[PDB]
């Protein structure tokens, strides 16, 4: 599992893979690791499949309750802190989760929070979580800049997920892309790693390490 | 129960054309000691069900108490308790199975393997199995413990599939059960020569035979066994 | 693995299944478990398959050398004693459980050897995972003064019970008969009950289905 | 333990205890609030003006629930203290779980809900 | 396993069951637990079948060489060989042995070697898993210098009770009688010693 | 552990806290403020197990702010330290104790004096001229034992803290990505912009 | 009551990935109406003093309007007026 | 963790009409981290091919040892070693370290130079001779390869069809294992011609 | 200590076509290296054209099946006999499974049916409830053996169009019920050949817009 | 662990090694050369358990220098890599195995080509365009997968290595106090004096 989310001039870029494994066995490669909390809040999962999926859907329910109660969208801070307090109430029980809550509000702007089962909650600009977070982090920090275009930032997120899928054995399948702006989240397609790798190799002159 | 103490050995059972047959030893084993002889491990419920239990004898007696209490409670306010609303084998099974799975999920199981065998009200032969894990399955031949390893292969040579059940007679099935009991007495250290046998037949009812003994044993060739290899005398 | 041995009035038969499993997965669907220690002394093995093969081959080599040295026919008691002492030396760490039968100048012989180095003698014996089923069959149908066909049928039925009622034994039945006045007869696939049905399809891919990046002719000569 | 239904309906459709609480309110000192274009003023009445009274320590009619919300009351002073404590606790809890001070509407709704629960619970007035 | 050896006027008689078990399964229900290390020196084995067989083979080899060199061995000599083998390899063995022999000088003698390698000469020796159940019966029924038939009956009753109560013992009762007249092999079947 | 340092200077208390939070083999953040303003004249830096730290800090902050609103009065630093110590001492023998260590620095206005308290997750409170949590002290204390002086100025305290940070960056196996330095005095709490 | 309704609705979504039927929501709301009395789970002292018009739409029974009283009873009206 | 599952990899051999085929994955990695995309596991001595899956260092050591032994065998016998003889040699060499085994799963394939018969065989880590006429599989994805082979294989395939079958089996089994993949090679072997092909597969 | 879990083997398979779904399972219930029964079905019809199978621990599987059937009964009771959507059933099964997040049902769960648009659909659940809608999914003992085959023959993985220079994938197409029956039969014959916990019999439930029908086929009994 | 990186560019091999040695909670040295010149055209960087590293490195150095003197010839990088791999593979099954991972960079003069080998303490040898030991690769590899190019120059390789070091210093929990950078080419081995 490898997920990344980073802020730039055009809002937030989010990019995940789709591989879920049970040890050496690739259980599935059609896993949607971005949870659409609401048209303005996204949740990226990493770790416990059932844990993350169930609790992020529950977070979406809680956000709907907050919106109905206060007649106002829930803030990224409050949305992340709900799940943070939940997992901390379940701390030491056996939960394994590393998630990123990304959103755009008028009060906060674009905002990204990292929340794990240990109870940590961190507001940040660039986050990579999962077994292959290191390769992502590498490519990102090497090619990151706040003045990226929407196109360039989407391409950078996709390429970081691609590198993490290549190197890390537990990450792969396909890349799911998302752009979070003032108007909400926009899905930018599901790209099969099998074809995306060859495309990037031919178009970039990179991945010269592969025999293909 | 966390560890069994006094335990009963295998319980074997099989279907035939008009009903079912079950059998079990009369032995209560205190580990490696054959402590209690004359321990009935076949509990007849009604005129149509028999429950064969292996494992912790205390839990078997608890299940006996539960079966008696279930009969008593079914008799309450039931004018047809002696007829259409009597205790069916499927009812008794499902109850025992729910109990076993509950006690498993509470981490305090009944250290037993249970085989419920009887005839339903419509003449159907019921024969099913449950254990301390609550696992349930039903086959034309059912055995517990060593029986599952030795009795079942012999009993399947008579009824290897459902279609063989109408062809098997009561004599064939009973002879097979007695032969399997003899084989168990041969090759089971925690077994006894005295056993009990129940027949639930959709026409003759419940036939319960106690104080049976394994007979026609072949031991003469033991005189020709001398030494463990090269010894000649 | 299900191995059995039955002595009849003029010799001894051994039989086994043909299933080698790497845990819960079948690895060989026709494994030969009958090993030749001597032209008239055979052995069925169960347990660590490599251990059984190695110990049978080593004792067979030693038996051939001993028979050349003494210019006499190898005796089943000799193979029995050597196997016993070898297995006991290794404190049972050689996971080989054997049923060794044969015919020598002293007559017919049938023994069983436990991997820790213990030996038993009898007219009918069985070992392996499905040993219990086969032993139940034996105790049900065995009698004294069996004919050749009677002992063959008994051993084959024991192996069949092992195949049908044990997850660790399956495929086909192998048999080896050893009579006093004749040569040993090694019937491979004496019974082939587990034959696979015809597949509902033929998955012969159309050529060009697989994508290839580079080809090369390999030089195998000099 | 004590769950006697004190606030119940009357044959004419009236909850008497609520109206008598309103009457107790009508017997308390006066309080007023006025909204400006960019400010809010709260005025309160002092019980005449006694001379043996120490005005430095006696609680004032206006109490702060948070740094940005104030509360005046009319009626029984003790019930006012209870409501003020509950409101301050809820304001701090909302700050803790939302990382944002409460709105006047939210605090007002919380106080109203507390009072409504007290009008429909057993063993309490 | 239930084994015993009893001395009497005419010599000695060993008795055992025929049940070799791996756990709760009867590995062999016709086992010959009475092993011979010399013409009139036999041993009852209990415990690890492999260890007992190895010890018995080595003791028989040593006694055969002793016979070829220095003449017919004494029962005490076989007992000492067993004792050395068991005591020097106590950490890797699990064998209880009862060595019974007959000679013209000492008539019939019985030695017992439990775990640890100790050796004790007794008028009668009981050992095995079942022996624990027949301690009282044997202590109350054993007599000095019984007749052949009385010794056979005593061993039969003791081993039958042991087989009845002990699930680790069963099969048939095997007996070997060593007297001046020689070696006699007796067998008793379940349909006879169960009705005792 | 993390870098949590505190030094009590004449008329001020300075608190330094590492900016790095690392989970696994990746440094997740390099700009983490490990402090919480309990009151306008009392700050608390914290470090320990992930999750428990911020939870305990914000809980203490909420309780102190509730006490401040209820009484319209600011608790003395001594009282806040005693409250935090009692909370930790009740926590240690609970089902899941808080594993957080805290430094509390505050300017007591009724005494017009700076105060610094060190409390571990067990509830052992001490008032020290300088304190540290984790392995940091194992170095810094020595320096202070040599360089501390009671009549120091706030700038001299900042220079001493810079010496401590240099020693840590030299001889510590972990890269804590600098420190956030805050000063608590009679005029409240400020944050040194360039350290 | 409104709270109990709203949560229930969202909960039916969370448990079933679909919108709750109008009649089901109205019935769940009415389940609170007669949850009053003395004794004691403690229940409220008095029934509700408010009536509700619950309007909605689902794919099963189309557009629906329900009247909910503190009597625990609810009706379905093509049109309904409550109050003065 | 497990010695055989540190590096990962898969090898599969199949037979057909007057031909054999042996394919392997091209991945070498330290558990999760992938290191090399060029780690082939099929070596050849004369006309006998051996694929070795398992602990990489043991793979290389056994390759060098078998090269050594086959060279000395050719020098002493003045002929190339046959697949059956080489299989016996592999079994004996494996069992020689019975109590300190090489954590590998060898697979021998080839065509007997004299009889012209196709021969394949497999072993465990202690040398158990597993000789099958259809297919032999080994590696971390042994179960996936077993399923793919038992489903797709049919006897008497021509080289062009046997190649497609073994390639599809290898690829679809590697896509279901995280520790195998990153490339693949397939050798198709006839009596006097061996063709080596690098397959294209997903690189994750 | 008492071990509250056990494995009964078994293998289940689920495929979704154009206007139909199919859920198949082996009828062999086993324990350790012994067979408990040769016909103990585990693919059940629950109503509303929804077939379910939770393979693994037999006790937990039966408990989960009973709980889901009770849940559909109460869903009919409490919502005016409204039809339970397949996605709704999947969500409810996720919640059922996650209810024992810390004492899970040792079962892999697979349900099959038709979606709101009347097209075939399968849903897969790990033992704690992570659910996913798919077109093919195998679970149980032989899952690792069947899943790649499906990927090759249902989703056409690694299959490029011949001559397209490995650039054009094989056109993905919906399969007929006859084709999925062929694939299921071949998968289960292979599983019976190579896995010792699979065999005896294959029972297939086919869910179309006309309802649920059954097909039984014999399997090897080794 | 320590940072051990290597990158093979056209006509050069670059090796980077941590400068920090830390025992306990104290950094003992910040200028540690974790390399040994096996031969004028073959360098080896190493990292692993304290003690074993320098011991194994100096042992390999002594053996390579002895072979160079004996034959008056420099072994190709392939031969040195195979020898050290065999040494490690013999060590793993010894009583106390060497826990050292090595990168070997050399300019094959008979082929006039740069070569880089990666071997772990197990004896797993690989020829890679770039390699790393420990956790370092988990970042650096990605960068290389994007930025490596076969026709690069030594300066371009140094810039890529600097990028890798920057990423490591950004996202690594440990402060390895920079790296020593060495270049191996046709003219031998040289050391970049100032890298950051
Ligand atoms: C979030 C995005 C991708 N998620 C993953 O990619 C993760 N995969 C899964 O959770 C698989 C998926 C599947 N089978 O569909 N499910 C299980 O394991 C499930 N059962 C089992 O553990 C069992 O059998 C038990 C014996 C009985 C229930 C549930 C579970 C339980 C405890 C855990 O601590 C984890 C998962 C866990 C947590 C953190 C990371 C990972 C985990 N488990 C791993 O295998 C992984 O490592 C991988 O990262
Ligand atoms: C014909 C005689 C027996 N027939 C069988 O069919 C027996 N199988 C084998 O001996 C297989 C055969 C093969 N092709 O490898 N050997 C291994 O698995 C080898 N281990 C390995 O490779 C591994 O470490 C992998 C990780 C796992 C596949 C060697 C080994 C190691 C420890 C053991 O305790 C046994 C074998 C063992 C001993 C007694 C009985 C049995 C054993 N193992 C079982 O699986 C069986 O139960 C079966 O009875
Ligand atoms: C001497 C006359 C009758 N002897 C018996 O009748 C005895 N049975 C056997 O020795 C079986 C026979 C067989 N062919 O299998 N052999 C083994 O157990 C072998 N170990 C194995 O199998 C194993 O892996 C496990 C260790 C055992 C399940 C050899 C062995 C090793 C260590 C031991 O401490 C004993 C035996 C041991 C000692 C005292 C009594 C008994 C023993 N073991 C028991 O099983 C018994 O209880 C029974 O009394
Ligand atoms: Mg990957
Ligand atoms: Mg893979
Ligand atoms: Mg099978």
């Amino acid at each position: 599992t490898t997920t990344l989310a980073f802020r730039f001039q055009g809002g937030i870029i989010v990019a995940v893979d789709s591989r879920a494994t049970a040890g050496n066995w690739v259980a599935s490669q059609t896993v949607k690791k971005v949870i659409e909390i609401n048209p303005f809040l996204l949740g990226t999962m990493a770790g416990g499949a059932a844990d993350c999926q169930f609790w992020e859907t529950w977070l979406g329910s809680q956000c709907r309750l907050h919106e109905l109660r206060e007649k106002e969208r829930i803030s990224v801070a409050a949305a992340s802190k709900i799940l943070s307090n939940l997992v901390y109430q379940y701390k030491g029980a056996g939960l394994s989760m590393g998630t990123m809550i990304c959103g755009y509000t008028r009060k906060e702007g674009p905002t990204i929070y990292y929340v794990d089962s240990d109870g940590t909650r961190l507001k940040g600009d660039i986050f990579c979580v999962g077994s292959g977070q290191t390769f992502a982090y590498g490519v990102l920090d090497s090619n990151y800049k706040w003045d990226l275009s929407v196109e360039d930032a989407l391409y950078l997120g996709k390429r970081s997920i691609l590198a993490a899928a290549h190197r890390d054995a537990y990450s792969g399948g396909s890349v799911n892309l998302y752009h979070v702006t003032e108007d909400g989240w926009i899905y930018h397609g599901n790209h099969d790693v099998g074809e995306l790798f060859w495309k990037v190799k031919e178009e970039e002159g990179s991945f010269n390490n592969v025999i293909g | 129960t966390q560890q069994p103490i006094v335990t009963g050995t295998s319980v074997i059972s099989m279907k035939y054309d008009n009903g079912v047959i079950i059998a079990a030893d009369n032995l209560g084993s205190y580990g490696s000691l054959l402590r209690f002889n004359g321990v009935e491990r076949l509990i007849p419920v009604g005129d149509n069900t028999v429950v064969g239990i292996s494992g912790d004898i205390s839990d078997m007696q608890h299940i006996e108490r539960l079966l008696k209490d279930l009969v008593t409670e079914n008799a309450y306010d039931n004018p047809l308790a002696d007829a259409e609303e009597a205790l069916e084998p499927s009812y008794i099974f499902e109850y025992l199975a729910t109990v076993m799975y509950q006690r498993r999920s509470k981490m305090n199981p009944l250290w037993n393997a249970i085989i419920v065998a009887g005839v339903q009200s419509n003449g159907d032969q019921f024969l099913r199995y449950v254990n301390l894990l609550g696992v349930t399955y039903s086959s034309p031949t059912l055995a517990t413990g060593f029986g599952a390893h030795m009795a079942n292969p012999l009993l399947r040579k008579v009824v290897d599939r459902e279609s063989d059940i109408p062809k098997t007679t009561v004599q064939v099935a009973e002879e097979a059960i007695v032969n399997a009991m003899r084989v168990l007495y041969y090759r089971d250290a925690r077994s006894s020569r005295n056993f009990s046998l129940a027949i639930i037949d959709k026409n003759t009812g419940l036939t319960f035979k106690k104080n049976l003994q394994v007979e026609n044993m072949k031991w003469d060739f033991a005189k020709d066994i001398k030494g463990y290899g090269t010894q000649k005398i | 693995t299900t191995i059995v041995g039955v002595k009849f009035n003029n010799g001894v038969v051994i039989a086994a299944d043909t299933r080698s499993t790497q845990g819960p997965i079948v690895a060989d669907k026709n494994c030969a478990k009958l090993h030749r220690i001597s032209p008239k002394i055979w052995c069925a093995g169960a347990g660590t398959a490599a251990d059984t093969e190695a110990v049978t081959q080593l004792i067979g080599s030693n038996i051939e050398l001993h028979s050349l040295y003494t210019s006499r026919e190898p005796r089943v008691v000799s193979a029995l004693q050597m196997l016993k002492q070898h297995l006991f030396k290794y404190q049972g760490h050689i996971g080989a459980y054997l049923i060794v039968a044969g015919v020598d100048p002293t007559g017919s012989h049938l023994f069983s050897i436990h991997a820790h180095g213990s030996t038993d003698v009898g007219y009918y014996l069985s070992l392996g995972s499905g040993s219990l089923a086969a032993m139940a069959v034996l105790e049900s149908h065995w009698k004294q003064d069996l004919t050749k066909e009677e002992a063959i049928k008994l051993a084959s039925d024991a192996i069949q019970a092992g195949i049908w009622n044990d997850l660790g034994s399956g495929s086909n039945v192998d048999v080896c008969v050893m009579e006093i006045g004749k040569d040993a007869e090694y019937l491979r696939n004496y019974l082939t009950p587990n034959v696979r049905e015809e597949k509902q399809k033929s998955y012969k891919f159309p050529r060009g289905t697989t994508a290839v990046l580079k080809e090369s002719i390999v030089n195998i000569c000099d | 333990g004590y769950d006697r239904a004190l606030s119940i309906f009357s044959p004419d459709g009236h909850i008497f205890q609520v109206e008598y609480a309103l009457e107790a309110v009508k017997r308390g000192t006066c309080a007023v609030g006025v909204k400006g274009k960019n400010c809010v003023v709260l005025g309160c009445e002092r019980r005449s003006t006694l001379k043996l009274q120490d005005t430095r320590i006696t609680p004032s009619k206006v109490s702060k629930i948070d740094s940005h919300v104030v509360l005046s009351f009319s009626g029984l002073n003790a019930d006012s203290r209870i409501l003020i404590e509950k409101a301050r606790v809820e304001a701090q809890s909302h700050r803790l779980t939302l990382e944002d001070p409460v709105t006047v509407e939210y605090l007002t709704r919380y106080v109203a809900g507390v009072q409504q629960r007290y009008t429909q619970s057993g063993g309490v007035r | 396993t239930s084994i015993m050896a009893v001395t009497f006027k005419d010599g000695v008689i060993l008795g055992a069951d025929s049940r070799t078990t791996t756990g709760a399964y009867i590995a062999n229900r016709v086992t010959d637990k009475l092993t011979r290390v010399h013409d009139k020196i036999w041993c009852c084995r209990s415990g690890s079948a492999a260890d007992t067989q190895a010890i018995a083979d080595i003791v028989q080899y040593h006694l055969e060489l002793y016979t070829s060199q220095y003449g017919t061995p004494s029962t005490e000599t076989a007992a000492s060989v067993f004792k050395e083998l068991c005591y020097e390899n106590k950490d890797n063995l699990t064998a209880g042995i009862i060595v019974a022999g007959y000679d013209d000088k000492n008539k019939g003698e019985v030695y017992t070697i439990p775990l640890g390698g100790s050796v004790h000469k007794l008028p009668y020796a009981i050992a095995g898993s079942g022996s624990t159940f027949i301690y009282g019966y044997c202590d109350k029924n054993f007599r000095e210098n019984m007749s052949k038939e009385e010794t056979v009956d005593f061993i039969k009753h003791s081993l039958s009770q042991a087989i009845k109560w002990d699930g680790s013992s069963g099969g048939v009762i095997r007996m070997v009688v060593l007297t001046a007249a020689g070696v006699e092999r007796l067998i008793f079947y379940p349909d006879e010693y169960e009705q005792l | 552990m993390d870098i949590i340092l505190g030094i009590r200077v004449q008329d001020s208390v300075i608190l330094a806290s590492s900016k790095a939070v690392t989970r696994g083999i990746s440094v997740l953040k390099d700009s983490d403020d490990k402090t919480r303003q309990l009151s306008p004249h009392t700050l608390m830096s914290f470090a320990g197990e992930a999750g428990d730290t911020v939870q305990f800090a914000e809980y203490i902050q909420a309780n102190i702010q509730l006490y401040s609103i209820r009484e319209d009065y600011e608790l003395s630093p001594q009282a806040v330290s005693s409250f935090v110590r009692q909370e930790l001492a009740k926590s240690i023998r609970s089902r899941r104790p808080y594993q957080v260590n805290v430094l509390i620095g505050g300017y007591d206005k009724k005494k017009n004096k700076p105060e610094l308290y060190q409390i571990d997750y067990l509830g052992t409170k001490v008032e020290l001229p300088y304190g540290a949590h984790g392995y940091s002290g194992f170095y810094t204390f020595s320096l202070l034992d040599h360089h501390y002086r009671p009549d120091m100025t706030t700038e001299e305290g900042l220079d001493l803290l810079k010496l401590c940070v240099q020693e840590l960056e030299k001889r510590m196996p972990m890269d804590f990505k600098g420190v956030i330095v805050k000063i608590v005095d009679k005029d409240g709490i400020r944050q040194v912009d360039d350290f | 009551m409104i709270e109990h309704a709203r949560t229930a609705a969202v909960t039916h979504n969370l448990y079933y990935d679909e919108d709750i039927n109008v009649e089901s929501l109205t019935q769940s709301v009415c389940d609170l109406a007669l949850r009053f009395g003395e004794g004691a789970e403690r229940l409220m002292s008095r029934p509700f003093g408010v009536a509700l018009l619950i309007a909605g739409h689902d794919a099963d029974d189309g557009y629906q309007l329900f009247h909910a009283e503190p009597s625990g009873t609810f009706y379905r009206y093509n049109a309904k007026a409550i109050g003065s | 963790s497990d010695p055989s599952s540190i590096n990962g990899g898969i090898v599969v051999a199949m037979t057909g009409k007057d031909c054999v085929a042996i394919a392997c994955d091209l991945r070498l990695g330290s558990q999760s981290l992938g290191v090399s995309n060029k780690f082939e596991k099929i070596f050849h001595y004369g006309h006998v091919f051996l694929g070795i899956t398992g602990l990489a260092t043991d793979v290389t050591t056994l390759n060098e040892m078998f090269r050594y032994k086959t060279n000395l065998y050719k020098l002493k016998e003045e002929r190339a070693i046959e697949p059956e003889t080489f299989t016996q040699l592999v079994s004996s060499s494996l069992y020689e370290r019975r109590f300190g085994p090489y954590f590998v799963g060898p697979v021998v394939a080839g065509i007997n130079s004299k009889s012209g018969k196709p021969f394949i065989a497999g072993f465990d880590l202690i040398g158990c001779i597993d000789e099958a006429k259809d297919f032999i599989v080994s590696g971390t994805a042994s179960d996936q390869l077993f399923g793919m082979c038992e489903s797709l294989y049919e006897p008497n395939l021509e080289p062009e069809d046997l190649f497609e079958t073994i390639s599809q089996a290898l690829l679809n089994a590697a896509d279901r294992d995280a520790l195998s993949g990153w490339g693949a090679v397939v050798y198709i072997i006839k009596k006097d011609e061996v063709v080596k092909r690098y397959l294209k597969m997903r690189q994750d | 200590q008492f071990n509250p879990y056990g494995d009964n083997g078994g293998t289940i398979l689920g495929i979704a076509g154009e206007d139909f779904a199919v859920l198949a399972g082996d009828t062999r219930n086993i324990t350790d290296y012994s067979i408990n029964s040769r016909y103990e079905p585990k693919v059940f019809d629950c109503g509303d054209n929804i077939v379910m199978s939770a393979n693994g621990f037999a006790a937990d599987g039966d408990a989960l099946v009973k709980r889901f059937k009770n849940s559909v009964k109460w869903y009919h009771f409490d919502h005016n006999d409204k039809k339970l959507s397949i996605n709704s059933a999947a969500r409810n099964i996720q919640h059922l499974l996650y209810g024992k997040r810390f004492f899970p049902y040792y079962v892999h769960t697979i349900i099959a049916g038709l979606d709101e648009d009347g097209k075939g659909a399968v849903y897969s659940f790990d033992p704690v409830g992570s659910y996913e809608r798919e077109q093919c999914r195998a679970g149980g003992a032989a899952a690792s053996l069947i899943m790649p085959f499906l990927d090759n023959q249902v989703n056409f993985k690694n299959q490029y169009e011949p001559g397209t220079n490995g650039k054009v994938k094989k056109p993905l197409k919906y399969l007929s019920v006859e084709e999925v029956i062929k694939l299921v039969r071949d998968s289960f014959t292979s599983a019976t050949e190579r896995h010792i916990q699979v065999g005896d019999g294959l029972e297939i439930l086919i869910v179309t817009k006309d309802g649920v029908r059954k097909e039984f086929y014999e399997l090897k009994r080794d």
